[PDB]
RNA sequence: GGACCUGGCGGUGCUUCAUAUCCCUCUAGAGGAGCCUGUUCUGUAAUCGAUAAACCCCGAUCAACCUCACCACCUCUUGCUCAGCCUAUAUACCGCCAUCUUCAGCAAACCCUGAUGAAGGCUACAAAGUAAGCGCAAGUACCCACGUAAAGACGUUAGGUCAAGGUGUAGCCCAUGAGGUGGCAAGAAAUGGGCUACAUUUUCUACCCCAGAAAACUACGAUAGCCCUUAUGAAACUUAAGGGUCGAAGGUGGAUUUAGC
């Protein structure tokens, strides 16, 4: 019988407490216990018991986490998105001034849903 | 030798957390605390537990109604049930001289209280309550019977009746909780002034689905406007007008204030009730403190909690059942 | 990004409906389900198309 | 229909009928009893009737230092794989049928005199 | 007595996961949903199609990773992306998991005409919440 | 965002059980995933009716089944063109013969489009999912070409390019003569192939080959044909054989590109780099060729122009290691990090070779504090290290007198698939046991030596009889003594006799000092008993030490007398 | 491979009803006004009555798509009450929970 | 019971 | 499209890439019924002839 | 046969009880009329299931065709399906439930007493019980900590459902399978539930509560009958809505009985 495969240690043990976290979760991704260096627990505990640990925790997998949208990341993201924006006319200070120069208002709605269509 | 089915699997047992385990759980929480602070771009040194709970709620948003089922990152002391560490050392000798009672913490407390009662002899209500049994079961970190709790309370009462000194008073207060004695005294709305300088107060009231907002003027002639209409034109039913009279009449102030109120929702009676409550609360700004307590005791400042009960499936109404078919 | 934003929470909507509990008969015994739709409204003003 | 199919656990729980008014009071007796069989036991992921050889799933990924390509066992060699699985199935059934008997007690139907082995080891590493 | 999705008490020897241990009335109270999409929100369409797809994906993954799934699937839809998050065991060789991930992601992307990704978390054994 | 250094590449499953733990698994895990994709595509294309329901809006053309079969079954020209687009060499030939026998006219443009297909694949079928010279002497391409009624310039060009592609260099030059006899003009792509054939047709001295090529280039100027990048890149690629003779001629090609206006690509410098990097002393010339090539390429973003553009960085790093120039290696790596230049590193084999030569040069010529920053940034994030780089790293720690990191290198070595490498475990043990250290370090070395000992005991070679090198046993034993785990050291002495491995003199002397501390005469005799078995000269002198140092019981004295009898 | 023969008949009715929808719509328009002559509307009555019976949309039945149950179906999910509950009670229907109030 | 009633390790990183 | 789903998964089972526990269960019940003599008759060769 | 234990039972003792409940007491009903609807019975060539509590506007949040599983006639045979079967068996089952439950108990691991008998295990100024699991409880949802939901174990009724689907066993395979056409789905009756009434606290109109008329054989009272329109549909004496006509029983209902804090 050949030796069975050993799982490596979680790479959270190699993470420094002063790292650039946005590089770990750059985009929306499911919760990964081996990559999130937090002793977070979730689950209604049993009597005289603790909430279940993160490893194999389906409740933490069910959450739409915001690990990819930390305040540090959002601020870095928007610094790169400033080059894409344009400046609102300063003359249009109030709604009454907009109505004077732009008397027509056009309303349209876009709908974002999840699915193939 | 022979094989019999085994009693059980050792994993199928109550989990005991050795002191070494808690020691390493605290090292993980301190490292994770600095990671979480780095994630949010905050100073790791001044990162508090309130910031942790805020950061965990943002990063792991859970709408589960039971908060105990939501993501949590707390200090192990708070998380793990604080079952006392092994109550003996390596040599097997228990640390506490009352170990073999099985209730060393409870009986150590009874022993200390009984000893104080002895020393006093040799020498010789509304504000707070006694702690509940579940609060004693946490100070001691043991399970208690109901009669165990009573005996301890009977022993503390026996200690107050004595000429207890300062040392015997700090001890009893450890088991007296600060009862939530927020007074029943009604909160008085501030007195505002309009453009013309006329003093008035404003309050709100709810009855069933009706919601009212009333402005009671400090001085007036007894005029009441409901949605811009005279109260007797808005409320042609004599009972609805009596409800508007009730607050002012009870404090002897008919013909002394002007009221302009707005009410929406509900029926005619519910709207009269909502206006009654709104006017009474606003009127409390212009009466003496004793008069405000009399209005409270007359039922003029309490929101009526009686609302329609939902219909249940399988029965005709909220309480009425379908006819039990003839057998 | 320098955009003026206001936020408020419109009232939630709860859609409830009733279903039979048993596969067969026992009409008076039902199971009721609901879908809760909660809302948040971000209102941005005075921004260009880009 | 694919959507009307259930799992093996659901299928065996129904077919075996171990929970029920028959099994509550032993109202039903079992000279002939449905016996649970694990049908995933000798099954290899990647093996199918067509005899395809998927590199990295049921055959080695690399052969002679080169990545293998999709291949299909010929009818003759596929026929021998199926036959070998049938024999392995009846062989597995035969081995299970064989069991070592235990010496009787004072009489064939009596419990008296039968050995139960040593007492179980105590919690504190105690042994008997 | 209610039966729906209730692991009934035994003799204290049946290991159950967190999901299996919670009856339906605890859904949204102690346990979340196993699929998240917009079809069941007020004013949203295509709930029927999203539901059929979920039933297929659960059966497809059960038979595609036979004996490997250690818990129910978590299905996430964002835009036209479909994310399948599964907790699996550590018995199959890693080569077979990569083959099945590449195979399943490709086949499901062509079947439902959307980019499909499979996220696997391995556990040494089924995580036990309690012994009923 | 930047690269996550604690993670393996994004293509792998981010899970401790599924993450690759070695360079071998890094390659094989991706091949298994690609195999799964191929199996799905094979199924999708074999059973397309299951995958034809399109619920996507907007339509996704790339998620529909592919149809590789011709759908026109009529015999006509417009049906042949379909089989040519699908690249059906046999079907297109058969359809062309039948169409010809019937006497219908087949256009010239279509006849050429048929040659381009045959001449490219050589009358062979391209690879599919599932159902020397290669210019076959009996080939449809030449036959159709001969039977062809009217032949234009393009017809010859596709025949000449196909011959050279399949190594029919001699035939292609003969065909280039007819093209000229027929008053035709070839294109640059034909000339590119003829330059390749001129060099590979026959083996001759450089001067002869260099005179023919210059004749092709002058012919290309007579025919008003302008050379492209591949024209000059083929000259430099073909001059690799001549090495020293072609060094200055090759530099004449580069200077010509600059003047004409063609821009040298990464391949143009890869070929020059390989030509000048001949076995020998590179300092004479290779030094200033690479220094000038990098000053030119400094801060330039590159675009793909030649198929050999993904080989420059591997070649350039190979010289930086040879020259042992770390400043140049940083410039080469700096070029790889500017813009999107990182995509020119090459396949996985080229990526691992580049980083092996790059890191091995850092460990050698760089400070250890910076070396350990690259070790964290590159491994495993950029590549998985070979066992020889783990050794090159230990040699760097030794030179820096930082041996407290050895236990970490062993932990990492196991995580990279080097648990059972003999050269590595011996290297680690020898450094740890080379000299004595403070008690804190010595204890750490004994926890690592214990873990190494476990590796020797549980090897996958356990199928074979366990093999313990002599140095490993001596080092592991010495490390236990110096740590105070004397019980573990005494047990190991049996393994010297079981495997018949000579004990080291230092180990025997340290055992005596551990006995005199414990005042155990039997153990001291057990030491003299061991050295006596191997007939070591120190034993006879050691027996004298044991007598004086330890009280000798009558049984022990007779035991020594028995060994004295052997003496 | 449909659940049963009854689901298969409805599948065919939905396919034939879709194929004749435009033709039936156009003929019906002639019958659903007081503008055209009765002589023309009487002919249109006969024409739509002669179309295949399974082209008529009132014969389509909303059956459970997984069990073919003809009643107790929730239109939004196209599932019978039993099948819907099975999925809902296992937390497999996004956003659906037991209702208490 | 008398019939019989019979119903009859090391781990490595980067194994092979 | 119940045809697509049933036919696709049936094809994937024959290719060895999908394990149909239900079908495996039915195949074992059908196998043991032959050994018990309860085999399906040939069309036209039913018990009534 | 003797002694004892447990259970069951007693036309057995005493004691305290039920809180919208066992009885009285409170309010509105059912039981009488018409009508609607279920069931039974009868009828018919013409389904099935539920059917004391715990069936009876129940499976159906629903039958003109379809649905449909029924009847008659005709037609097909490797059959939408690597067939099919709403064929028998819920007394083989899973699944989902009724019921006590408007309950508080259930099942393990140990320990101790009875001489190591069947058995038993509580006393708080305490005398052998105890560390855990399930239910209750807690917590959660709704407007609170109240209430209402939800929850409610084990077990009881071989309770209900093979016709949701799946499935064990047995049976059919030119037929017990599949398809088409047309058709049944009624009332001599009995009975359950509901609706509308019998009126003056009413009827009609205006208004939404300060009005004017009506008020007994032209009043109250049909959502019934008949006739005609319209809506839906391919199809309507048939289903629904509206109008016209008609103006019946009914004059507040015995025993008995339902619901509500
Ligand atoms: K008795
Ligand atoms: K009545
Ligand atoms: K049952
Ligand atoms: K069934
Ligand atoms: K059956
Ligand atoms: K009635
Ligand atoms: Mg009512
Ligand atoms: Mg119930
Ligand atoms: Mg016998
Ligand atoms: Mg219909
Ligand atoms: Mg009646
Ligand atoms: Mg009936
Ligand atoms: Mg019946
Ligand atoms: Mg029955
Ligand atoms: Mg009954
Ligand atoms: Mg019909
Ligand atoms: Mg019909
Ligand atoms: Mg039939
Ligand atoms: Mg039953
Ligand atoms: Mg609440
Ligand atoms: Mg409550
Ligand atoms: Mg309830
Ligand atoms: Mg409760
Ligand atoms: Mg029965
Ligand atoms: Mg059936
Ligand atoms: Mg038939
Ligand atoms: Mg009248
Ligand atoms: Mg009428
Ligand atoms: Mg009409």
């Amino acid at each position: 019988r050949p030796p069975r495969r050993k799982a490596l240690p979680p790479r959270t043990e190699k993470m420094a407490v002063d790292q650039d976290w946005p590089s770990v979760y750059p985009v929306a991704a499911p919760f990964k216990p081996s990559a999130v260096p937090l002793p977070v627990r979730m689950g209604y505990p049993v009597k005289k018991g603790v909430p279940m640990a993160k490893e194999g925790n389906l409740e933490l997998l069910k959450i739409p986490n915001f690990l990819h949208l930390t305040p540090v990341a959002i601020k870095k993201h928007c610094e790169a998105l400033k080059d894409f924006c344009t400046e609102w006319p300063a003359a249009l200070d109030s709604d009454e001034k907009c109505e004077k120069h732009f008397p027509i208002e056009i309303d349209s709605t876009d709908y974002v849903s999840s699915g193939p269509s | 030798a022979f094989v019999i089915p085994k009693k059980n699997v050792p994993t199928s047992k109550r989990e005991t957390y050795t002191e070494d385990f808690i020691k390493k759980q605290i090292e993980e929480f301190n490292i994770g605390k600095r990671h979480l602070a780095n994630m949010m771009g905050e100073d790791p040194e001044t990162f508090t537990q309130e910031d942790i709970d805020r950061a965990i709620a943002y990063l792991f948003p859970s709408g589960l109604f039971e908060k105990r089922a939501r993501p949590v990152m707390k200090h192990p002391e708070q998380i793990f049930p604080r079952q006392r560490a092994i109550q003996w050392g390596e040599d097997g000798r228990p640390f506490h001289y009352l170990f073999y009672t099985g209730k060393q913490s409870y009986y150590s407390l009874m022993h200390d209280v009984y000893g104080m009662l002895l020393n006093l002899e040799k020498h010789q209500v509304i504000g707070s309550r006694w702690l509940i049994k579940e609060e004693l079961e946490e100070m001691l970190v043991e399970k208690l019977s109901d009669l165990d709790y009573m005996q301890f309370i009977r022993l503390l009462e026996k200690l107050l009746t004595s000429q207890c000194g300062a040392a015997e008073e700090e001890f009893v207060q450890r088991f007296r909780r600060s009862v939530t004695l927020e007074s029943k005294k009604q909160l008085i709305e501030p007195v505002q002034y309009d453009e013309q300088g006329m003093a008035f107060s404003k309050s709100e009231g709810k009855r069933k689905t009706a919601k009212a907002e009333a402005i009671v003027y400090k001085h007036g002639s007894g005029r009441i406007k409901v949605n811009g209409i005279d109260y007797q034109l808005y409320f042609p039913i004599t009972q609805d007008r009596e409800q508007l009279m009730f607050p002012f009449h009870f404090v002897d102030r008919l013909g002394k204030h002007d009221v302009t109120c707005t009410v929406s929702g509900g029926g005619r009676s519910a709207q009269a009730g909502a206006i009654r409550l709104a006017m009474a609360k606003a009127l409390c700004s212009f009466v003496t403190e004793d008069e405000v307590e009399w209005m409270r005791q007359a039922g003029l400042l309490t929101t009526d909690p009686r609302v329609r009960e939902r219909k249940k499936p399988g029965q005709e109404g909220a309480r009425r059942k379908f006819t039990w078919k003839k057998r | 990004l320098g955009i003026s934003i206001k936020v408020h929470e419109p009232p939630r909507k709860i859609e409830r409906f009733t279903l039979l509990q048993s596969v067969h008969i026992y009409k008076k015994h039902r199971v009721q389900y609901e879908m809760r739709t909660l809302y948040r409204c971000l209102e941005l003003e005075h921004l260009t198309g880009s | 229909s694919f959507f009307t199919k259930l799992t093996a656990d659901e299928l065996w729980k129904g077919a075996l009928a171990e929970t029920g008014a028959g099994a509550k009071k032993g109202r039903g007796k079992r000279t002939k009893k449905k016996k649970r069989k694990d049908l995933n036991r000798g099954q290899i992921i990647g093996e199918g009737r067509y005899g395809f050889l998927w590199p990295g799933l049921n055959v080695p990924l690399m052969k002679n230092g080169a990545v293998q390509t999709i291949a299909q066992r010929s009818k003759e060699e596929q026929e021998k794989v199926e036959a070998d699985m049938i024999q392995q199935r009846e062989e597995w059934d035969r081995k299970k049928k064989m069991k070592v008997k235990r010496e009787r007690g004072w009489s064939g139907n009596s419990w008296g005199g039968i050995s139960l082995g040593p007492p179980d080891p105590g919690p504190c590493g105690e042994t008997y | 007595k209610n039966r729906a999705a209730r692991v009934r008490v035994s003799k204290g020897d049946k290991p159950v996961t967190y999901e299996e241990a919670h009856a339906p009335h605890y859904i949204a109270h102690r346990k979340g949903w196993l699929s998240l999409h917009t079809g069941n929100l007020d004013g949203e369409d295509h709930a029927a199609e999203r539901t059929v797809e979920d039933v297929f994906l659960r059966k497809f993954m059960w038979g595609t990773f036979p004996g490997c799934l250690a818990d129910q699937l978590v299905l996430k839809r964002r835009g036209n992306q479909l994310e399948i998050c599964a907790v699996v065991l550590r018995q199959l060789s890693p080569h077979k998991y990569y083959f099945l991930v590449g195979y399943s992601e490709t086949l499901l992307s062509y079947f439902y005409k959307c980019p499909v990704r499979l996220h696997l978390q391995t556990v040494p054994s089924k995580v036990v919440y309690k012994y009923l | 965002v930047n690269r996550d250094t604690t993670a393996v590449p994004y293509v792998f499953q981010d899970d401790p059980y599924l993450m690759p733990a070695s360079s071998l698994e890094s390659r094989s895990f991706l091949l298994a995933k690609k195999s799964g994709e191929n199996v799905a595509k094979f199924i999708i294309n074999s059973y397309p009716k299951y995958f034809q329901k399109d619920i996507a809006e907007p339509h996704i053309p790339c998620l529909m089944p592919e149809y590789f079969e011709p759908q026109i079954k009529d015999i006509s020209e417009a049906a042949l063109k379909e089989r040519i687009e699908l690249r059906k060499v046999k079907a297109s030939v058969d359809m062309f013969d039948q169409l010809l026998q019937a006497g219908t006219t087949v256009s010239l443009e279509t006849t050429n489009s048929l040659l381009d297909l045959l001449c490219y694949y050589g009358d062979q079928e391209p690879s599919t999912d599932y159902h020397g010279v290669t210019w076959r002497a009996k080939n449809n391409a030449e036959r159709i070409f001969s039977l062809m009624p009217e032949k234009n310039e393009h017809s010859y060009c596709t025949m000449i390019r196909g011959m050279v592609k399949h190594r029919a260099y001699e035939q292609a030059l003969n065909l280039y003569t007819e093209l000229l006899n027929n008053r035709l003009h070839a294109d640059v792509y034909t000339f590119n192939a003829l330059i390749e054939a001129t060099v590979c047709a026959i083996n001759e001295k450089f001067e002869e080959k260099w005179s023919k090529i210059l004749e092709l280039l002058r012919h290309m100027v007579a025919q008003k044909v302008k050379p492209n990048l591949q024209t000059f890149n083929t000259i430099l690629k073909c001059l690799r054989r001549f090495h020293v003779f072609a060094r200055s001629p090759a530099l004449q090609v580069l200077r010509e590109m600059k003047a004409i206006g063609i821009e040298p690509s990464l391949a143009t410098y890869h070929h020059i780099i390989r030509l000048f990097d001949q076995p020998g002393d590179p300092l004479k010339r290779s030094s200033f060729i690479i220094y000038d090539i990098m000053n030119e390429l400094m801060g330039k973003r590159f675009s793909p122009k030649d198929p050999d553009d993904d080989k420059f960085f591997q070649s350039a790093m190979s010289i930086c290691s040879s020259l042992r120039d770390l400043e140049l290696a940083y410039q080469v790596h700096g070029l790889l990090k500017t813009g999107d230049n990182w995509k020119f590193i090459g396949p996985d084999q080229h990526r691992n070779f580049y980083y092996s030569k790059f890191f091995d040069l850092i460990c050698l010529m760089e400070q250890i504090d910076v070396t350990l920053k690259w070790y964290e940034d590159l491994i495993p994030s950029a590549y998985f290290p070979h066992s020889q780089t783990m050794i090159h790293l230990l040699q760097a720690l030794d030179v820096a007198n930082r041996l407290e990191v050895i236990p970490k290198i062993w932990k990492d070595s196991k995580e990279y698939g080097h648990t059972f490498r003999s050269d590595l475990r011996e290297e680690i043990l020898m450094l740890m046991a080379r000299d004595k250290h403070p008690p804190e370090l010595q204890v750490a070395f004994a926890d690592c030596a214990a873990d190494i000992k476990s590796a020797y005991e549980s090897q996958p070679i356990r199928q074979t009889a366990q093999d313990w090198p002599a140095t490993s046993l001596n080092c592991i034993a010495i490390l236990f003594l110096r740590a105070g785990r004397t019980q573990e050291a005494w047990k190991m002495l049996g393994l010297f006799r079981k495997h018949n491995k000579i004990p080291r003199s230092e180990l025997l002397n340290e055992l005596m000092d551990s006995a005199k501390v414990s005042n155990s005469p039997s153990q001291a005799i057990e030491v003299v008993e061991l050295a006596s078995a191997f007939s070591l000269p120190i034993c006879e002198g050691l027996t004298q030490r044991v007598m004086s140092d330890f009280a000798i019981n009558q049984e022990q004295k007779e035991a020594l007398s028995n060994l004295t009898a052997l003496t | 491979h449909y659940v049963d023969w009854r689901m298969w008949r409805d599948v065919k009715r939905r396919k034939m009803a879709y194929e004749y929808a435009d033709e039936r719509l156009r003929i019906n328009s002639l019958r659903k006004n007081t503008i055209l002559p009765k002589i023309l509307q009487d002919v249109a009555d006969e024409e739509i009555a002669a179309l295949p019976r399974d082209s008529c949309p009132v014969r389509i039945r909303n059956r459970c798509v997984m069990t073919s149950r003809p009643r107790g179906v929730k239109r939004r999910w196209r599932l019978s009450r039993i099948v819907f509950r099975h999925l809902a009670d296992h937390g497999q229907l996004s956003g659906i929970q037991r209702a208490t109030w | 019971y008398l019939s019989g009633e019979e119903v009859e390790e090391y781990e490595c990183y980067a194994p092979d | 499209n119940h045809h697509t789903y049933a036919e696709l998964m049936q094809t994937l089972r024959f290719l060895g890439l999908y394990r149909d526990e239900h079908q495996d269960f039915m195949d074992e019940q059908k196998r043991l019924k032959k050994l018990r003599g309860k085999e399906k008759p040939k069309k036209g060769e039913g018990k009534r002839a």
